[PDB]
């Protein structure tokens, strides 16, 4: 709500756009720049503007961690990240994931969760 | 020595507060090729105000400095340094550091040791 | 040195070299012990004069083969290291040195691993990749990256499912092997398969034939028009 | 001495006995490869340099094949080209697809070797695919990605020969081999963060530089190495405000290619807690001011106490610049006080030896002249923790020739072999006048290592009246040709102060000060200070020393500054700037500079050309840069050390101590990194760091 503005002023902006995105509250990395930050650091252009209409596009931090993780029988799991409905290549480089140790590993270049099983 | 500042449209100001410096580019540390470290280059000294400083807006890295970017490759050490007094500048020059030559052998790696090994090898 | 050619030494110390040198041919002189093994009538182990033919040492004292000489598909003297030697050459060959080498072979230890008509030689050689595959000290990078590929390829041509021009590479995949190693290892595992490649190259294509009219055809790497990643392993194609 | 070969035409002569990619480098042949380092061992494992040689049946690998007369050398043979290719083929079809995400993406030696010398296109593409490899969690300083590593043992070869930690290695046969610690184990040594430049491909990489950037947006700047005794050689990447890593360039004297832990992290508190303005107390608050109000407070400040002599202190600290401590020494002795000391405890004296003499207090071996020493013996250091790179050169000459080891202090854990000698200047005179003597004396080429950590103790005399009484009876440890006494420097502002003569006198030591000025100097503690005093602190972060200060004064840290440096050896080098002072930071000189106008003094130079003309006047070796210069004074040097503390200190039974606690945080930079903050306690004594 109120956060000061470099001189006593509280500015109040509503909860809704605090967050970083509607998926989180919080920041995803060590120089993210939280949003009461960045409504501290240049408020004289936000005024007289809908803070709606801005983008606000859905972090991809949690839509990640709400997928379930894959199980493979044997050793190594191997990734596209392809759709098979699609005419070409699309995806990313095929990449093949050693499941040993205990946990999940995940793909990095999609996040997908794999475990041995 | 001729005196070309004058007649090339520099200004008097890059002339007479800029220092510059000749160095041949070390060996990376990371890979083992050595093609860039033959040609001498030309690089300015940065200013304490006039580098880069973070932008209001974005963040992107505004600078005041113009040279910062040039960079000349030059054959010889010579030719460096005559163009360098030649165009007028201040230059300071570093001298290149090579590797000291030392004889290697693979047998090396096992020879007898009489007393106490000291070492074990793995390979 | 090994363990034969130390156990040798006393005797010919005390007989003479004169007496063993009067074995064998000019350059390749004297006896060997002989292991004769895999499917012949009577496998045994037996020490005879060396540049001696094939045929005389396999009727003459190890029964026969296991249904006669026209039930010879191949022969690998010596271990695993040595290319096959097929059925209209191994009639009139010595084995010593010089009379192998002059097929592009080896005697290398002297064992005679006889190969069944009714048996298959691209199991056996499939075989063979696998245990230098798994015997690989793995240091040097051909050898090690080599005969992982060498089983790679194999099993698919064991189960069938390549192009007529892969096994002209798997030539290739040899050659590259062959001679770039610390040790012989990879000398060893190049071999077998360019024996394979030079004397049984029809009998790869009717597998291949065979494998292309019993399902459907194949592309480079074994891979099948359905064959597609889905989560985790492969699926579409039977994976060998 | 010499062979005479032939590689491509060319005639080539080489010491012999040496490889034949030794040749083929003093040739100018450029010869590929994966498993070769100058600096370690060799092995034949990538295969990669083969080459075709007349009288060869096969491609030797250029490497290990050792240089022979008459010998005709070929690389550009059909079938070295073809041999290329096929290893090249053969390294890349288990090497996974991670060139968008893999750290070493315009460095890598995998790659950059690919387009000159592989194959077009790649025939791998089974079902079945390329091995995976487990990911191993090493340490907190190195990241560890191992399906894209090739075998190169380089990092084995490194750990067992040099860093002296045996917990590397490579267990299993065919593609099953590893390389890592098998049970799960920590990795430790001075110098960890040196096996992630040695990695040709990404495997082993960089955790705090993890994915910051990028090679081809980096600028690289040939700067010098503070937070170390050698002052070895870096080279700072930068994106241009921020400073991205440090990564050694090469000089056989100082560092020999490889560089501290310690000075290679430390690029991460370099922005994390900096001061960017001044700062005025108010009274257990500080606020932040204006420049005026902070210099002319100062100046009122003086007015009010007004100290007219021997009140006026100003010690430095572990890292500052030569200039700076001109500055300093130029405005206090136009005060009117030498109140002017150093940092370390007994720094309020003159430190037991002479600042007469350089000699006294350099490494008066060269760093190049350890390699030819036959038994040496050092007192009251450990010099794994202070030089480490020292470390690496005493157990590098130790593993190559007959060496002999012994120590006096605490029992040190050496990666070398050490005997023990005791904890006392009686174990010390006893192992002198007993066994030591006689190998000192017997031996040719013998060296004495002094820490400076028994300068700072008050028994330090009794301990200088001894080795000088020993190195001047003894002919063979000080001769003509080479010099034998040595001690070494744990900050790298300490010889440079010494040789612009920063020490105070022994009148100075004797008032309590009125005004104390910190310029750097960390390590003071609270009761060292008055608290009457009007202390400023003028430094570039905050620290322990920042707390105490009624004004704090941002300066440059040594990234942002051009300067002169001053090493245990003696050599003068010169830091290049690579960004600039963030906020409102200046450099060090000017700041004093301008100070001194607010009070009556008008320091004679103004810029930069004039500060190295009173650098010329304070001594002409430190406008000398990079060069060493031996001593025709050691003889005279060693006596009149010798003369000053005979009787004067007597030896107490006070056991000699460890002079840091940790390794990891010991100046103003690196105890406020969180990479430092989390190395100390993963790198402290736990299960996965004992050896068992
Ligand atoms: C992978 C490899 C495996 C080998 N195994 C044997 C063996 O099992 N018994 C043997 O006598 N020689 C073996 N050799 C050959 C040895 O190198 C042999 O001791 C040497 O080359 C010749 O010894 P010799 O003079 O007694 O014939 C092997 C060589 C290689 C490259
Ligand atoms: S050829 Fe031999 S030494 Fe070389 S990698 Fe293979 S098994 Fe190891
Ligand atoms: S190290 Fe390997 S995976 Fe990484 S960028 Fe280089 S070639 Fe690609
Ligand atoms: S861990 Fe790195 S340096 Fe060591 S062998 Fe593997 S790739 Fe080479
Ligand atoms: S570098 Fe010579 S073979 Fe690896
Ligand atoms: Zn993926």
């Amino acid at each position: 709500k109120s956060i000061i503005s470099y001189n006593g002023n509280t500015i109040e902006i509503p909860e809704e756009y605090t967050k970083q995105a509607p998926n989180r509250d919080s920041t995803w990395a060590p120089a993210q720049a939280s949003k009461t930050e960045i409504y501290k650091n240049n408020m004289v252009r936000f005024e007289q503007k809908d803070l709606s209409k801005q983008p606000m596009p859905y972090a991809g931090i949690e839509l990640i961690a709400q997928q379930p993780v894959r199980f493979v029988h044997g050793n190594t799991a191997v990734c596209d990240g392809a759709n098979h409905n699609g005419p070409g290549a699309q995806g990313h480089p095929k990449i093949f994931i050693n499941v040993d140790a205990p946990g999940s590993h995940a793909c990095q270049y999609c996040g997908t969760r794999y475990e041995k099983e | 020595v001729p005196a070309h500042e004058i007649v090339s449209g520099a200004p008097a100001e890059l002339s007479r507060n800029r220092v510059v410096r000749i160095y041949q580019q070390a060996k990376p540390a990371t890979q083992s090729g050595e093609y860039g470290t033959f040609a001498w280059r030309l690089d300015w000294d940065i200013v304490d105000v006039a580098n880069r400083w973070e932008n209001d807006l974005i963040g992107w890295q505004s600078s005041g400095d113009y040279m910062q970017a040039t960079q000349m490759k030059f054959t010889s050490k010579e030719s460096a340094i005559k163009f360098a007094n030649k165009q007028g500048w201040d230059f300071y020059i570093q001298e290149p550091h090579h590797r000291k030559f030392r004889v290697k052998q693979y047998a090396n790696n096992f020879v007898h040791s009489y007393g106490k090994l000291k070492h074990i090898r793995t390979k | 040195t090994n363990v034969e050619t130390v156990a040798v030494a006393p005797t010919i110390l005390r007989r003479g070299g004169d007496w063993f040198a009067s074995f064998g041919r000019e350059r390749n002189s004297g006896t060997k012990l002989f292991c004769i093994s895999g499917n012949v009538n009577e496998p045994c182990t037996v020490e005879e004069e060396m540049s001696i033919p094939l045929r005389e040492l396999l009727e003459k004292h190890c029964g026969g083969i296991k249904g006669g000489w026209d039930n010879l598909l191949g022969v690998i003297p010596g271990g695993c290291s040595v290319p096959i030697l097929p059925k209209n050459i191994c009639e009139d060959v010595l084995m010593d040195f010089d009379a192998l080498k002059d097929v592009q072979s080896g005697l290398g230890t002297a064992a005679v691993i006889v190969i069944n008509k009714q048996q298959d030689v691209i199991r056996a050689i499939q075989r063979f990749a696998a245990f230098y595959k798994h015997e690989s000290c793995g240091q040097c990078t051909p050898c090690r990256e080599g005969t992982t590929w060498l089983l790679k390829a194999m099993d698919r041509f064991r189960t069938g499912q390549a192009k007529e021009r892969e096994i002209d590479m798997l030539y290739e995949l040899t050659k590259d092997i062959e001679g770039h190693t610390i040790c012989a290892l990879g000398d060893a595992a190049a071999w077998p398969i360019q024996g394979l490649i030079r004397n049984f190259r029809p009998e790869m294509e009717t597998r291949m034939k065979k494998f292309h009219d019993e399902v459907g055809a194949v592309s480079v790497g074994g891979w099948m028009k359905d064959a597609r990643v889905e989560k985790g392993k492969v699926v579409g194609a039977p994976l060998p | 001495a010499e062979i005479e070969l032939t590689i491509d035409g060319h005639k080539v002569s080489i010491e012999a006995g040496s490889a034949l990619i030794q040749a083929c480098e003093k040739a100018g042949v450029t010869v590929p490869r994966y498993c070769y380092h100058d600096k370690l061992a060799i092995a034949g494992n990538c295969r990669m340099c083969l080459v075709d040689v007349e009288r060869a049946p096969k491609p030797v690998a250029s490497c290990a094949y050792p240089v022979a007369p008459g010998m005709v050398v070929r690389t550009d043979t059909e079938r070295v080209k073809q041999a290329r290719e096929n290893v090249m083929e053969m390294m890349l079809q288990n090497h996974p697809l991670d060139c968008p995400v893999c750290d070493q993406g315009g460095e890598c030696d995998l790659q950059d070797q690919s387009m000159r010398y592989g194959r077009d296109r790649g025939r791998f593409t089974e079902i079945t695919g390329k091995r995976s490899t487990e990911d191993k969690n090493i340490g907190p300083l190195v990241k560890t990605s191992m399906n894209r590593c090739i075998h190169c043992t380089r990092c084995v070869r490194f750990a067992n020969d040099i860093a002296g930690a045996p917990e590397l290695g490579s267990s299993g046969r065919g593609n099953d081999m590893q390389i890592g610690t098998y049970l799960e184990k920590n990795l430790n040594t001075e110098l960890s963060g040196n096996v992630i430049d040695l990695c040709p491909v990404g495997a082993l990489t960089n955790k705090p530089y993890a994915f910051r950037a990028r090679p081809w947006e980096l600028k690289k700047t040939e700067s010098i190495d503070v937070m170390d005794a050698v002052g070895s050689n870096i080279r700072i990447d930068s994106k241009g405000v921020e400073v991205m890593r440090v990564i050694p360039r090469v000089h056989e004297d100082v560092n020999e290619e490889w560089i501290n832990d310690k000075s290679r992290f430390a690029c991460d508190g370099l922005k994390t807690q900096r001061l960017t303005t001044p700062l005025i107390r108010v009274g257990d608050k500080f606020v932040n001011a204006t420049w005026d109000d902070a210099l002319s407070t100062i100046a009122k400040a003086y007015q009010q106490k007004a100290p007219k002599g021997d009140e006026f202190k100003a010690v430095a600290g572990a890292l500052v610049e030569v200039e700076s401590m001109v500055a300093l020494k130029d405005m206090t002795n136009a005060l009117g006080s030498e109140n002017t000391t150093t940092d370390t405890p007994n720094g309020n004296s003159a430190p037991a030896h002479g600042i007469t003499f350089r000699s006294n207090y350099l490494f008066n071996s060269s760093i190049a002249g350890i390699e030819d020493a036959d038994a040496i013996l050092l007192v009251g250091t450990n010099p794994r923790r202070e030089a480490a790179v020292m470390n690496a050169r005493i157990r590098k000459a130790w593993l190559r020739q007959e060496l002999e080891i012994a120590s006096v202090g605490p029992t040190l854990d050496a990666t070398f072999d050490v005997a023990e000698l005791g904890n006392t200047h009686a174990d010390l005179e006893k192992a002198l006048s007993g066994e030591f003597g006689e190998v000192l004396k017997n031996a040719k080429n013998p060296l004495i290592i002094v820490g400076s950590g028994i300068t700072d103790r008050e028994d330090a005399g009794a301990f200088f009246n001894t080795i000088g009484k020993f190195v001047e009876s003894t002919p063979s440890v000080l001769n003509e040709n080479w010099n034998g006494y040595n001690v070494l420097q744990r900050s790298a502002s300490r010889a440079g102060a010494y040789d612009i003569g920063f020490t105070p006198s022994d009148e100075a030591s004797k008032t309590t000060p009125k005004m104390v000025w910190l310029l750097g100097a960390d390590e003071v503690a609270a009761s060292d200070i008055p608290a009457d005093a009007f202390v400023v602190y003028q430094g570039h972060n905050g620290d322990v020393g920042a707390q105490f200060a009624d004004v704090v004064l941002p300066g440059a840290a040594y990234t942002e500054k051009a300067g002169t440096y001053v090493n245990t050896e003696g050599r003068s080098q010169i830091s290049r700037a690579a960004t600039g002072p963030p906020g409102g930071a200046r450099e060090d000189w000017k700041i004093l500079r301008a100070v001194s106008e607010y009070l009556g003094v008008a320091l004679p130079y103004e810029d930069a050309y004039e500060v190295r003309d009173r650098l010329a006047e304070i001594s002409p070796s430190l406008v000398r840069y990079d060069l060493v210069e031996p001593t025709v004074f050691g003889d005279v040097a060693v006596q009149h050390s010798l003369v000053g503390p005979n009787g004067s200190v007597t030896p107490s039974s006070a056991p000699l101590t460890e002079t840091i606690e940790n390794f990891y945080m010991t100046d103003s930079i690196s105890r406020s990194s969180p990479t430092m903050a989390k190395s100390s306690i993963a790198f402290n004594k736990d299960n996965k760091k004992n050896q068992a």
